[PDB]
């Protein structure tokens, strides 16, 4: 690919 | 004829090949892409100005090396452009003064993609340049090799267009929040562009990238990208219309989306590729 996107997140209870 | 690099480091002249470390700042230009402007990186002078004039040409067979070996382009030598790899000896540059003067050389690459890139890590070979040195008073005629190495990590663009970043990291707010993805593209001249996403998905719609978080991963959720509220599945090309010299946003936003079963607490990560195409 030309660009790599790293998406971080979190589910909190 | 004696030379040094931008930070003042001597380049030994003649005899054996020399490994010369330079900073580069590659960029798309109209019709060709700058790999490296050596005129800001290599500076030469003459230690006997009163009595000797030095002449230096770039010889046939000068070419890219390493990861750029398979590419062709042009070399700008002393204000004129020639094919690269070089197929003839260039005209000369004259060094008369004790005052430093740039070596007036820039290397360009012929585009082969739309917005592709080739990574060059610091320490890697960029090009192999063959120089020929003569003078105005005797028969001395010697040829020698400068192996040009990257001093800094770069990505050389191989297309008509370039991106704001080759690697983008975004952090979503806590579930179920969303976040814009800052990512834009521009072109050296106007081009009609599209793009598509790549990655592993978790859903029937091929639109939720799997959660690959290593530690304490959440269950039941992945990452889904949208543009102006429209979901973008993997491997489905989105149009950007015509992209000129000012940056055009891809319009991407990251969201969480459910993949089935209960959602459980934990970390989320997805790695998503973007690839550009001409339309």
């Amino acid at each position: 690919a030309d660009v790599t996107i790293t998406v971080n997140g979190k589910v909190v209870a | 004829f004696a030379c040094k690099t931008a930070n003042g480091t001597a380049i030994p002249i003649g005899g054996g090949s020399a490994n010369v470390y330079v900073n580069l700042a590659p960029a798309v230009n109209v019709g060709q892409n700058l790999v490296v402007d050596l005129s800001t990186q290599i500076f030469c002078h003459n230690d006997y100005p009163e009595t000797i004039t030095d002449y230096v040409t770039l010889q046939r067979g000068s070419a890219y090396g390493g990861v750029l070996s398979s590419f062709s382009g042009t070399v700008k030598y002393n204000g004129s452009s020639y094919p690269f790899p070089t197929t003839s000896e260039t005209p000369r540059v004259v060094y008369n003064s004790r005052t430093d003067k740039p070596w007036p050389v820039a290397l360009y690459l012929t585009p082969v993609s739309s917005a592709g890139g080739v990574a060059i890590k610091a320490g890697s070979l960029i090009a192999v340049l063959i120089l020929r040195q003569t003078n105005n008073y005797n028969s001395d005629d010697f040829q020698f090799v400068w192996n040009i190495y990257a001093n800094n990590d770069v990505v050389v663009p191989t297309g008509g267009c370039d991106v704001s970043a080759r690697d983008v990291t975004v952090t979503l707010p806590d579930y179920p929040g969303s976040v814009p993805i800052p990512l834009t593209v521009y072109c050296a001249k106007s081009q009609n562009l599209g793009y598509y996403l790549s990655g592993t998905t978790a859903d029937a719609g091929n639109s939720i990238f799997t959660n690959t978080a290593s530690f304490s991963p959440a269950q039941g959720v992945g990452v889904q990208l949208t543009r102006n509220g429209t979901i973008i599945p993997a491997n489905n090309t989105v149009s950007l219309g015509a992209v000129g010299t000012s940056a055009v946003s891809l319009g991407l936003t990251a969201n969480y989306a459910r993949t089935g079963g209960q959602v459980t607490a934990g970390n989320v990560q997805s790695i998503i590729g973007v690839t550009f195409v001409y339309q």
